[PDB]
């Protein structure tokens, strides 16, 4: 909470006068002094409170942490190595890592539980088609 | 304009608080793995003894 | 004032929009967090045309991104300037169409359209005064070509007096990527001609060819393609957002270009466009700009415009120039090329001037031409369509999802009638 | 959000799946124990909630030897302990045994496993199935699974990677019979079939890899590379993606014709891979080269219907389109008349990965084609000839008759193959 | 200030009491000697003023062996020495022994102990009683104790956890007689009864724990886990707490129908526990899986009356109620028409524990459900058939006659079971 949102009605009632009587700006100067006023109002709120090429990500595993596991079955001799076990004896080395990795992230769409239908009641109001000065 | 921009300044702080709440939810998520790893290693060695 | 709302669907359309929004944000000096860092006051006078103001003070595009597969929008969000789009406006499916017009127009899209039409209704009503709608899509794909055109019909049924602009990518028979392209192309164009107020054709083949020839760039890509088409799109409505000597909006272009209600298919071009090594060699003047815009090699369509006669043409200039010079340039170009200009309508060139140039360039021009030369794309597409259709190839799906060959025959007949009527005026004499 | 379920049945299926899952884990960085040391593995894996990952595969067999080898080998920890289903008695090359006697008591548990696995996934794309056709249990269980699944799930896509016996080299002597029977069974139930005869791949291995000592390890590694290249679009970002639903969009003119044949490029050893620049045009010409076709069939003997090729690497759309232009220019390769354009090409950024201790050299650009052409009638003709040579005198028939199969059942298969041949010959004619 | 008094009678009661009292002391961190290492316990234990705690349990038996084993075991220092009441002779599976001859001289001491225990407690909710129905002493003493308490205390609630004979697995031959007699006695006296036959638990242990040669210890551990899951709501904080008096106010449509059957999930060993999510939806589906009942009855053969389930762990009401909606959507589970809603849910934060040397692995989410369903008539039917086959020729009746029990008594129990079966059949029809 902040103090500014504590200001209340009945306090806007008569409360001094912002400018001293002796320092009135004159006509021509005010008439030439519109632009800074306008840009102040319009993007005061933008500067204060409002404030290529594909890239590859790194591969998940680092080589020094491969820690390949031994087989549960304890083979005694090289003679009895079977023809099904060649898959995966050799740990990858510096040569076999892919240099670049381009994954797909789905975290944005792993959300939005369901599409929305406005289960509401108009409230559109009319703006008129030509020179809104006659629309109610 | 000063008071209105103070209001949006408050709204930004509200975002910051809710983001920290999301990070707290992630810290909560850590708990399951933190239990699981050691818990199941010991529970698997239990039958081995 | 007189603002328009953007809608894009299909991955081709999403890639188009991602570059279009980046280009317009760069033009107005909007950072990808929505905060202003431009220099000129004129940069922000008409920002409400495309942007809506949010609390805190950022600007958000009034764009409706729609798709039947979420990977495309997940990709575009991670891209640069992806944060601008409001999360609410995204609408997506979980199945996709698989390049099947029947699936994307009858089965899945019919159920999914409710939310997207609701958000279109809300966003369109929210703005002050509607000027029109604009859509970008590719005709070679099932989901795009079907759902986009069905949504066009639905929006037309609800806003009959508004204008609708479409940027359609057509499947050229030269660079062909899918075997079922002619089918959904014809099926889409049948519905498009009846509803869309303006349709402007873009060909991947022609874009690639101009990239190879006038850019002379070694390895062109979809990024450069989207950049070219984005500059072309922005040039159309630049004079809408900025004051100029001859302000001209989309409704004025529509009234000026189409002699008859069903002839609203245009081909466009952009200039100046030079190789990077010769950019300082060339001499940017009005005569060079006009000879470049009227060069047949600069058109972004495969059609050869010299094989037919121009019905109407129009040019939009960016930068400050003397209007008279442009005037006699158009006059002399029309005078010597009376053979290529249809005669029963005198002075068939429109020109508009806007005093703001593109960032980094001193003059620019965008060309639109309604000519009878486009009939060749339609003829070749219909030829491929009938070649595939005589042997009843691939028809079993479209039969299996509530659709049948009767409306295929009707679509072929309608397309042939359109071609014949478009050609009838080519030989017309006074 | 996209998921696909893999089925391996038969000894050939298991020995191919082991190699393919080796390559998948190597590609996604998952260590053999299943524990890693944004979400791309979701195509083939499932997160356990905390730690390791579970493959989305099922292994089936009736002889326990290979299943036990899997459950004891280095990849033991990876699979769920209760998804490697093993029977007790082998069908022993008898399709009748594997389709009427023993498989009926294992198919139930298989379907419970399949249902429980499909329940976890939310965006199920389809099924892959692997089975050697020249085996009793393979053919029978595969046929039964396809017939059951096609009615349980309906419109879901299924892709069968069948290894048809070579024209003249085969292991057994009874494989034509069960090949014909299983072909009849799958013709009305599989949406896509891929030809994978062994002899052509053996030819490729002896010629290009320069290996005079080839075994099934190299065969399975090649098939795994083909699978990975085919599925890269589901789990890797690219300038032009394709879904498994976007295959029968371009490869299936009519529901009866759904058998296609594959090819891969480039194939070269590391000792001479670095003596060439390996252009995209060169590799795509090697792709359409008839002798590099993965199936022992001659494309020069018939028309093409349609081809779809996947490129992975740093290829350029102009490179692809320029190559396709030259291919269309070529006179020797002729397409069917009613297909003006028949090419479907896709692009993916991820270069192919190399397996340590393998034979294939690491190359930055690769292309994998699936083609549907009229030439496929020749293998069916020779299979029918071999089937007739044996059935002319009722050889081996009593072994199938004594396992519950009726006498006449061969007649319907023979007639269906005749109808298939006539359908190809009549769709191959010009109008 | 919430207490409940626990009664153990019979060998089955003692053998489950040992297991459950090990579990409770593991829950509350109390060493077997009774000391606490340096308020939730107040439900089950009472403070001695300085040091240890005394469980609120009483053990009754006419068999000195198990009592002596308890008094010589590791828990010798926990229980009060003068609440382990032991007799001199066993009933020898004869109901008349434990109901008319030998239990009358011990029931007075039992009631004196009960009075002394109840005087200390101030906010007692009721009694939990454990007994075996197939034992003479268990049945007779349970019947006599319930008859005495029902007039001594009045409206206090009593819960009987009875282990009924299996359809065909059994250890005795005369047990239908004592079973029918005990049903006659406690039908009028027990507010809530739980069916816990052994064969279903055997099947659970075989299928899930993958234990091929288990014993009664595993059964008793499972029963203790169920009891703790039931009673955690009284001694731990929960988002939706349920009391003992909050069970009968939902689970008993009519005064006669008060037998329920339970299920518990998950039941998974650590060898494969960490291979799956253990998600709320899958555990609540496992709860209603017909094979996971600890009672050998088929829920599919009858309508449901009322289901009350307690979740413990990090469960979320969103998840729970979303699962309940799916269950209601499911077709193969049907409820009686006059019960539009039948679910009583409870949520607690305390996760279940693991006991050292056990088989189960603890998990972050557990569910225990109690169901009253119309299918329970089948067990009464089969027990009635077993009774009739033996009583047709007056087999074994003379040893019940010769111990003071009059002959005609069996007819009354038979006609009351007939009345109960008729009541179930009547209430099972739709309106
Ligand atoms: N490509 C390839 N084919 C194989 C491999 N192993 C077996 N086959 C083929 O499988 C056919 C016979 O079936 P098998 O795989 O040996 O065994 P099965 O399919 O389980 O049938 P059964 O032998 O009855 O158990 C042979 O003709 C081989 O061509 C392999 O490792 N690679
Ligand atoms: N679940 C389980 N049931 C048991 C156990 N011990 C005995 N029972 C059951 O008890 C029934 C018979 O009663 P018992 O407990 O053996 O003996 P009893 O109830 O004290 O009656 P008596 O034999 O006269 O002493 C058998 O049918 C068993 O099913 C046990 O440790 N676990
Ligand atoms: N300009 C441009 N066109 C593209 C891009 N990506 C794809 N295309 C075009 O889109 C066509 C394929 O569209 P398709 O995938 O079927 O659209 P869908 O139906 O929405 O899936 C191809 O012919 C390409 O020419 C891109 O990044 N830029
Ligand atoms: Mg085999
Ligand atoms: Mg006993």
């Amino acid at each position: 909470g902040c103090k500014a949102m504590y200001q209340t009605t009945n306090n806007d009632y008569g409360q001094p006068f912002l400018q001293d009587n002796k320092t009135v700006p004159t006509y021509n100067e005010l008439v030439e002094a519109q632009t800074e006023v306008t840009r102040a109002e319009k993007q005061l709120k933008n500067k204060t409170v409002a404030t290529n090429v594909i890239v590859p990500k790194k591969f998940p595993l680092k080589e020094d942490s491969y820690k390949a596991p031994e087989p549960g079955l304890k083979i005694g001799n090289p003679l009895y190595m079977t023809a099904n076990r060649e898959y995966g004896m050799l740990k990858p080395t510096a040569f076999e890592i892919p240099n670049r990795f381009y994954p797909k992230d789905n975290t944005y769409s792993k959300s939005f539980p369901g599409m929305h239908k406005f289960d509401g009641l108009n409230t559109n109001i009319t703006f008129s088609k030509v020179h809104r000065a006659l629309d109610e | 304009q000063t008071k209105k921009v103070e209001a949006e300044l408050e709204e930004n702080i509200l975002r910051k608080c809710e983001e920290e709440k999301r990070y707290e939810a992630e810290k909560e998520r850590i708990l399951n793995e933190q239990r699981m790893q050691g818990r199941f290693v010991l529970q698997q060695q239990m039958l081995e003894k | 004032m007189r603002e328009i709302v953007h809608i894009q669907g299909g991955q081709c359309g999403n890639q188009i929009g991602a570059k279009f929004w980046e280009v317009i944000s760069d033009e107005h000096g909007i950072d990808p967090t929505g905060t202003y860092h431009g220099d000129s006051d004129l940069q922000l006078e008409r920002i409400n045309v495309y942007y809506n103001e949010a609390t805190g003070g950022r600007y958000v595009p009034r764009a409706i991104l729609m798709d039947l597969e979420p990977g495309t929008m997940d990709s575009v969000r991670a891209g640069p300037f992806g944060q601008l789009f409001r999360p609410d406006n995204f609408v997506f499916g979980q199945t996709g169409a698989g390049n099947n017009w029947a699936k994307g127009h009858y089965t899945e899209g019919a159920e999914l359209i409710d939310s997207v039409l609701d958000v279109v209704r809300k966003e369109a009503e929210g703005c002050d005064c509607l000027q029109g709608f604009q859509i970008t899509h590719s005709l070679g794909g099932g989901t795009g070509s079907g759902m986009g055109t069905l949504l066009i019909s639905k929006v037309r049924e609800e806003y009959p007096d508004r204008i609708m602009e479409t940027f359609s990518v057509v499947p050229s028979p030269k660079v062909s990527d899918t075997v079922v392209e002619p089918y959904n192309a014809t099926l889409s164009v049948h519905q498009l001609v009846e509803n869309a107020d303006e349709c402007m054709v873009i060909d991947n083949e022609a874009l690639y060819d101009i990239c190879f020839r006038t850019l002379k760039l070694t390895t062109p890509t979809y990024g450069d393609l989207n950049h070219l088409v984005s500059a072309a799109m922005s040039g159309v409505t630049c004079c809408l957002r900025f004051p100029g000597q001859l302000n001209s909006d989309l409704r004025k272009l529509a009234v000026n270009l189409i002699p008859f209600p069903r002839l609203h298919f245009f081909m466009i071009g952009f200039a100046p466009l030079t190789s990077r090594g010769s950019q300082q060699y060339r001499a940017l003047t009005v005569p060079e700009l006009t000879q470049q815009m009227f060069d047949a090699k600069n058109m972004m369509c495969a059609a050869d415009p010299r094989h037919g006669r121009y019905l109407t043409a129009s040019a939009l200039f960016r930068g400050r120039m003397s209007t008279k010079e442009v005037d006699e340039q158009m006059l002399n170009v029309q005078n010597k090329n009376s053979s290529y200009f249809v005669e029963w309508i005198p002075n068939n060139i429109k020109s508009s001037i806007c005093d703001i140039p593109p960032k980094g360039l001193k003059m620019a021009v965008t060309f639109v031409g309604n000519s009878t030369a486009i009939q060749e794309m339609f003829k070749r597409v219909a030829e491929q369509f009938t070649a595939m259709f005589r042997r009843k190839a691939f028809l079993h799906w479209y039969t299996g999802e509530g659709m049948d060959e009767m409306e295929f025959t009707e679509a072929e007949s309608n397309m042939n009638d359109l071609v014949s009527e478009y050609q009838q005026y080519q030989d017309a004499t006074a | 959000m996209r998921e696909v379920i893999s089925i391996h049945v038969g000894q050939g299926g298991i020995q191919v799946g082991n190699a393919c899952w080796e390559l998948f884990c190597l590609e996604h960085g998952i260590q053999p124990d299943g524990q890693m040391p944004d979400d791309a593995f979701n195509t083939f894996f499932s997160e356990t909630g905390a730690g390791k990952h579970v493959p989305r595969a099922v292994f089936l067999d009736l002889e326990p030897t290979v299943i036990d080898e899997v459950r004891t080998g280095t990849y033991r920890q990876l699979f769920h302990p209760e998804q490697l289903i093993s029977g007790k008695e082998d069908a022993a090359n008898n399709f009748a045994r594997g389709h009427y006697t023993i498989g009926k008591e294992i198919v139930d548990l298989c379907l419970d496993r399949i249902r429980k696995l499909a329940d976890n996934c939310t965006g199920l794309q389809g099924f892959l199935v692997f089975n050697s056709v020249g085996g009793g249990t393979g053919s029978g269980l595969g046929s039964l699974l396809l017939e059951r699944l096609s009615v349980d799930y309906g419109k879901k896509s299924k892709l069968g990677f069948t290894i048809y016996p070579s024209p003249q080299v085969s292991t057994a002597v009874v494989e034509p019979y069960n090949s014909i029977l299983s072909t009849h069974s799958l013709l009305e139930h599989t949406d896509v079939a891929v030809m994978l005869d062994n002899e052509a791949i053996y030819d490729i291995c002896r010629r290009n890899l320069d290996i005079e000592r080839p075994t099934y390890t190299n065969l399975n590694r090649l098939i795994a590379q083909v699978i990975s290249s085919l599925t890269a679009s589901l789990r890797f970002d690219g300038a032009l993606n394709v879904d498994i639903t976007e295959f029968q969009t371009n490869l299936v003119p009519y529901p009866r014709i759904h058998f296609m044949l594959s090819s891969y490029a480039p194939i070269i050893s590391a000792e001479k891979a670095y003596h060439e620049q390996l252009s995209v045009a060169e590799i795509t010409n090697s792709a359409f080269e008839p002798a590099n076709m993965m199936a022992k069939c001659d494309p020069r003997h018939g028309k093409y219907m349609a081809c779809s090729m996947m490129y992975r690497g740093d290829v350029v759309p102009k490179d692809v389109n320029a190559s396709i232009a030259t291919i269309k220019t070529k006179r020797t390769i002729q397409f069917v008349d009613w297909c003006p354009t028949g090419f479907k090409v896709g692009i993916n950024y991820q270069p192919p990965t190399v397996v340590p201790g393998g034979d294939l050299a690491k190359v930055m650009r690769a292309v994998c084609m699936i083609s549907n052409s009229t030439a496929i009638a020749e293998v069916f003709s020779r299979l029918d000839h071999k089937f007739d040579l044996m059935y002319a005198k009722r050889a081996f028939v009593h072994w199938y008759v004594g396992e519950g199969m009726e006498e006449g059942e061969f007649s319907e298969a023979r007639e269906d193959l005749a109808a298939l041949e006539k359908d190809y010959e009549e769709v191959g004619i010009e109008t």
